[PDB]
């Protein structure tokens, strides 16, 4: 699970916060990335932590 | 029809804090790459808003 | 849930594939055909088409 600003960082040859410190993809990566919104299940009004 | 225009000069520019300012999907750029904005650097930055 | 659409949660599943170098273990729904030899035929060996 990530936020919407970092979905574009799930790509080969990307540099930032997620792609450098959390999840790094290879340069010759093959495969697919499936990202969908989950505001119904992963959000709480008191704060998801 | 009356879009704003602002000079940016004589400062250090961190482009990773912009993601903490507005909830935009993508940082669309034409002549540069948004991952490489922190390394190389410019002369003049003009900020326009409408 | 009150944040903007750029700050909303996103579930990401990455499906990474390995190209054919080992024996094939996972293969999709296609029926098998009996082998014919010494004839000019259009073959299909685990995605290898010729």
């Amino acid at each position: 699970v990530i936020r919407g600003n970092e979905v574009s960082q799930i790509a080969p040859g990307q540099t930032g916060n997620i792609a450098d410190y959390n999840y790094k993809l290879p340069d010759d990566f093959t495969g697919c990335v499936i990202a969908w919104n989950s505001n119904k299940l992963d959000s709480k009004p008191s704060g998801n932590y | 029809y009356a879009w704003n225009r602002k000079r940016i000069s004589n400062c250090v520019a961190d482009y990773s804090v912009i993601y903490n300012f507005a909830p935009f999907f993508a940082f669309k750029c034409y002549g540069v790459s948004p991952t490489k904005l922190n390394d190389l650097c410019f002369t003049n930055v003009y900020a326009d808003s409408f | 849930p009150t944040y903007g659409v750029g700050h909303q949660p996103y579930r990401v599943v990455v499906l990474s594939f390995e190209l054919l170098h080992a024996p094939a273990t996972v293969c999709g729904p296609k029926k098998s055909t009996n082998l014919v030899k010494n004839k000019c035929v259009n073959f299909n060996f685990n995605g290898l088409t010729g």
